[PDB]
């Protein structure tokens, strides 16, 4: 049950600074090194830094001016500082832990997505997407969830509260105008639509905005 | 720094084969007896896994159908046999010299049989007609191969301005795709037009799958 | 017997040691024989200090012969050390000459002095054919340093006694001889100095001279591979010419990656000359 | 210069060796001075022999000194090694008295004999003094058991010049001293072999002679030790008196517990008496 | 060998509480500032579940609530907060010196509310009859504390002879006990007697619970 | 998904050989260690040997006579061979993987019943235990399953195929002339009994016996 979870901001603004905390469950940090590693598209994986059990912290290169790691044996935690944010470190960042004796990372966390804009955080905009009339019937019929206009990334997207998860397609995003566009398609049996209740929940989490949006048929 | 290629960028290997994928480093990784490279398999929204540590051995709790080969400078990933949901990126590190440094990664999609897209028309909804914009939405789903158009009509009026495609990795079950194309319109011009259709285009059929709705 | 002669021969240091130990062998024979037929005293003293002269040639040859053994159980190492140890003695042995030349020449001022010429003039040449056999000189070099540096003692000696002779006969000084003693004696002891210093160097585990400037950039090297906490209990000694030992302790994270430290620090103290090294890892706790 | 004498009174051996090699430099002053009063070449002679004599017990007494400096970065090991050395440099010197004794003896035996007696026996005395004070002696092993026989070759000659005196005063034999010369000469070199067999081991880098006969049974525990696949590069070595450094590389399973085979391997070797030992561990392949 | 002797054999703690299980080594089991003991937790019914490797380390995957002290020949594993699950036995290894060894293993059952036994009665089946034996059984299930007694009765009469009991072990989820209380008996002693009844007490109630049956 | 699975005889014969067969998934026994150790109520957990990656075998003293532990990488299996096996050998013998770099063992088998007695393999009866009449109706309603006269240990028993796993108590079993009784208790709801179809599944391995007994009301 070896958990690394990172908590940070999603949005920080440009030459400001990243803080990132990432819990650790399942081993103790007092002999466990924890990686930093941030991926983004332009630059794929980028190693950033590891920090070791008695508190020795290895940088990359490219980062040694602006990075800071440091961590909390009592708590379990590792604090991840980094100073004079620009727009190349938009990027996922995970906290992982060494495997034992290699230079390989074995867990992984889930990574926390953080972009560096001068854009404001904005709510999203969820609407419902009912098949038009009831214009082929069939056996199978899709309903959508539509997120428009949030910022930032990303958005958690749930059908039926994770129930139904079979036949849920979530596509990702497209950004025109500074915001982000989202679709989410699920495949339902036509014998349970309308007869059972089906709602779309739409979380974002720098908005803190939760929408558990009641699809009707039209 | 270790640069680290990986070739081929994408490689399309059909259920139950062997897929390759090759690592090669600017310099040794190598350091008595020992190969520091490890490969990381990434699926789509997941954080990297981890496959294989120092290029030969498998790490505890991945399948065994996943193989490590190489020393010095080329090293060799092996999936035999290759299941659907091995679908994924798949990435090399070095751990022999500090920075450590991932390759570029090499995506793998699989090869299955093709298959139509289901296609879904959804018009805008009250809500959004309400906010001032009006946005209908083409679903298609679950078809192969990923190649596939899409074109939007207004009363037969093609449409090429606002239209936003989005594609969905393929998937780790049935090893297909999704294509949401949204249209985006001012409520002014969705209530001047009436008819909205959504034809696709793809290599099963020469004839595309149109979904129609009015008003 | 037999089959160190073959041995000998094979190798060009070895087979000049052993000519010139021969040569050397064969007048202190003749000056025994001439000076038991002529009944004389000067001689067979010259005889007696050029056999022990050459115990040093001997010494010299049967280290370079050893060295060459193979390592067994007792001899780990092997034998090289022989070569160091020859070095060492030859400096000895002409600190324990030219000493005596020293005082002999005192002897000699508070005494009325009342041929031993000829002879030294051959002892010249004979100084002179090993200075030109040994000129490279100054595991084999210690071995051709101390060589090279006994058979200069031996051409400054009979410089020193030709030059007396012909001061004394021509212009007739009487203390010419004690001041050239002293400063032959002197220029010996000169000429030695640093043939000590290297082997006595050698032999009490210092640290390689060539080596020492470029350890602590060695340990800031291991120092700064990932999940090295500390270095400690090193030591890196000479075990003959260019051949450095090395052992150390590190101490690594718990979890550190003990097979890329341990080939990173060899590398790191392979660059550096070291050819034989011992890195023991030991895991913190914490 | 001052601080470095009451460093000299604080150990036992120090102290008596410097006091053994202040009474030698008198001795020699005195013999000199009377010498040069009385225009006697024998008296400078043996005055000149007695300097070159002390400078040995000068090398112990810097040697006993010398070795409890503290290690640094030139030399890791500290100075230990010095005490070896002084005691291959006393039974160097020892070999190169003898020698000249013998050489003194066939000399005096192809030539006409033509005091020299009671400065021996105030010499003798001064010996007894010695053998008295250094009994024990035959890091300070080898430089008491140096000086120990240091000494014993002083009273052996002083005893067959002596014994030669009397023999040729009240019995008249001319050819007792040639044979008393070589036979004190024989007896000095078979005094000396032991201990130089002892620090020619030492500075060959051999396996310590105590500790040889129990390193296969050490080999054998260590192989038994679980995820142990062989030795090699073993080498251990004598760094002073019953101080042994040790160095070996093991390999071992891909997956064995390091920690716990560091240990036991230390505890191994540690009740075998190695002193110093780095073990290096290098994880097999399959 | 090195000989680990636990203690106490077995230690009763109640829920959130804390519990402190010991190891004695005949010999130290420490090596260079390394401690070579490790804890197993082993269930019933299940192999042994590594808990702790060298005295003071978690092994990646068991709960923080566990911890392990010591040194030398003393060491201590600590449950805090105790849960329903920790019920089970808890050994002591040594590997500083081969053989490995384990120690004698303390058992932990957990301290809760007590609860009246729920008695069922079941008669010898019609197949067993056929066979020639009958066996009446009665369950005695989810009861706290262990202690308890069974008694059968055949017409009023005691029965002690041909009595077998079965006792499991103690539950992870709500820490109780059953009992298997079976009374084997020949055909015609069957028939020839009408009423069996068995009695279980308990220190819940003064009052025995009694479940009876005819023919 | 790392398994260690134990294959072997339920019942050995007095002073014959025990040979069983542990197989492993999701590691390598190229860089793995495995274990054997036995365990029996009279003296506990015993360590009976390990096998190292290049085939180094350590065996306990004791049994350094009469043990040989083999193995085959290409097809992943560990041979455990025992010879004069006397009844004190009854055991449960586990195939345990080394814990990489330490003295412990992280994963282990679920481990063999093997018993040493000159006794034959005896085919279990079942027979079903149904309440009393109507008696006690109530909402909950047990059940049972007696499993008699079955030799050697161990017997599988599950109710409905393993899907009614609650309130399902198996009780240990009980050595009377040689031979072993058992018997299983399950809880059901009363509305579901004899409205729903329910049964015992007694599986013998050391007799391949499987019983699927369905319980009737009286």
């Amino acid at each position: 049950e070896v958990q690394l979870q990172e908590s940070g901001p999603g949005l920080v603004a440009p030459s400001q600074s990243l803080s990132i905390t990432c819990t650790v469950s399942g081993f103790s940090l007092t002999n466990y090194a924890v990686h930093w590693v941030r991926q983004s598209p332009g630059k794929g994986l980028e190693w950033l830094g590891v920090i070791w059990s008695n508190g020795r912290t290895d940088y990359n290169a490219a980062f040694i001016s602006r990075l800071s790691i440091s961590k909390d044996n009592s708590k379990s935690q590792v604090f991840f500082k980094m100073n004079s944010l620009q727009a190349d470190d938009t990027a996922i960042y995970y906290c992982a832990r060494k495997l034992a004796y290699e230079g390989a990372m074995d867990y992984w966390g889930q990574g926390t997505s953080v972009t560096v804009s001068s854009a404001k955080t904005t709510p999203p905009s969820v609407y419902p997407l009912a098949p038009g009339s009831a214009a082929q019937t069939n056996s199978m019929v899709t309903l959508g969830c539509l997120v428009k206009g949030y910022f930032p990334e990303p958005v958690t997207v749930t059908w039926n509260s994770g129930s139904l998860s079979s036949g849920v397609h979530t596509f990702p995003a497209v950004l025109q105008s500074d915001l982000y566009t989202l679709s989410s398609s699920v495949t339902v049996p036509s014998s349970t639509w309308p007869s059972e209740t089906v709602t779309c929940n739409v979380a974002h989490p720098a908005s803190s905005t939760k929408v558990d949006k009641k699809i009707v048929p039209r | 720094d270790i640069v680290l290629t990986q070739s081929p960028a994408s490689l399309a290997v059909s259920l139950r084969r062997r897929a390759t994928i090759s690592c090669r480093a600017s310099e040794s990784v190598d350091g008595y007896g020992h190969s520091f490279m490890h490969w990381y398999q990434q699926k789509s929204g997941q954080p990297p896994k981890l496959l294989i540590y120092r290029a030969s051995n498998l790490e505890s709790g991945v399948p065994a159908r996943f193989s490590g080969s190489g020393s010095r400078t080329d090293f060799t990933l092996t999936i035999d046999p290759v299941e659907a949901d091995d679908a994924a990126t798949y990435y090399c590190q070095q751990s022999n010299e500090d920075p450590y440094t991932f390759g570029s990664g090499t995506k793998l999609e699989i090869k299955r049989a093709d298959a139509a897209p289901t296609v879904s028309i959804f018009p805008p909804s009250s809500e959004q007609l309400t906010s001032g914009g009006a946005s209908v939405v083409c679903f298609l789903n679950n078809f192969y191969p990923k190649d596939i158009n899409v074109k939007w009509k207004i009363d037969g009026s093609e449409r090429q301005n606002g239209v936003l495609n989005s594609w969905t990795d393929q998937d780790s079950k049935d090893s297909t795709y999704s294509m949401s194309s949204t249209l985006t319109l001012t409520k002014d011009e969705y209530e001047r037009h009436n008819s909205y259709t959504c034809e696709a285009t793809h290599k099963t059929s020469t004839s595309p799958i149109v979904k129609s709705f009015n008003r | 017997i037999s089959g160190w002669f073959r041995s000998i021969l094979s190798d060009k240091t070895s087979r000049n040691l052993f000519f010139f130990l021969c040569l050397n062998l064969s007048f202190a024979f003749v000056e025994l024989l001439y000076g038991i037929w002529s009944n004389c005293l000067g001689l067979i003293s010259d005889s007696f200090h050029m056999f022990f002269d050459s115990t040093a040639i001997l010494a010299g040859l049967a280290a370079s012969v050893i060295s060459k053994w193979r390592d067994n159980d007792a001899f780990s190492y092997g034998y090289v050390r022989a070569e160091v140890l020859a070095g060492f003695v030859n400096g000895l042995f002409l600190i324990f000459t030219a000493f005596f030349i020293f005082s002999e020449g005192v002897e000699r001022a508070l005494a009325p002095p009342d041929r031993l010429l000829l002879v030294s003039i051959l002892g010249f040449v004979v100084n002179l054919i090993g200075i030109f056999v040994f000129k490279h000189g100054g595991p084999s070099r210690q071995i051709l340093q101390g060589v090279f540096l006994h058979i200069l003692a031996d051409t400054l000696g009979s410089i020193g006694v030709i030059a007396s002779a012909i001061m004394m006969q021509n212009f007739g000084l009487m203390i010419a001889d004690p001041i050239c003693s002293i400063l032959i004696a002197i220029l010996i002891v000169v000429s030695v100095i640093p043939l000590l210093r290297e082997s006595v160097g050698i032999l009490m585990q210092r640290t390689p001279p060539l080596l020492e400037n470029s350890l602590p950039q060695c340990y800031q090297r291991v120092q700064q591979l990932q999940g090295v906490y500390s270095l400690q209990e090193q030591h890196f000694w000479t075990l003959c010419s260019d051949v450095y030992v090395g052992t150390l302790k590190l101490i690594v994270a718990p979890d550190a990656d003990a097979r890329w430290i341990l080939s990173q620090t060899h590398n790191i103290f392979t660059q550096a000359g070291v050819r034989q090294l011992y890195v023991q890892i030991d895991f913190a706790a914490m």
